[PDB]
């Protein structure tokens, strides 16, 4: 539903 | 809410899939537009809507007292910044370089 930012 | 409203950009309490439409209008071309509008699901939120290869996507902001925008990991001073971040940097998913997605133009507000 809502997009997830992710780190390296 | 109010103090965004100086921006074109910004389309206020307009719903996720008024947002969706507004973005998926002129399809895969529009990769990148965007807009800002309040969150309809978890109000006191906001919702950075933007086109990714035709389809719409969602991103969640939460806004400080004091104005700044912050994102997950990342935080900004303002929700300008973050725009004017993510024109310069591709918005950070899994897909890394495969799905470069930077923020281009955005949807004027239909005032």
């Amino acid at each position: 539903k809502y997009l997830y930012l992710v780190v390296s | 809410d109010h103090f965004l409203s100086c921006y074109p950009w910004f389309h206020g309490p307009i719903s996720r899939v008024r947002a969706a439409q507004l973005v998926q209008l002129q399809g895969p071309d529009a990769h990148g537009v965007f807009l800002v509008r309040q969150s309809e699901s978890r109000r006191g939120e906001y919702v950075l809507t933007f086109n990714l290869q035709g389809r719409a996507k969602h991103l969640r902001l939460v806004l400080t007292e004091r104005g700044q925008c912050r994102v997950q990991h990342l935080h900004f001073p303002s929700v300008v910044d973050m725009l004017r971040h993510f024109q310069r940097s591709p918005i950070p998913l899994e897909c890394g370089a495969a799905c470069d997605v930077r923020l281009s133009g955005y949807v004027v507000v239909l005032s």
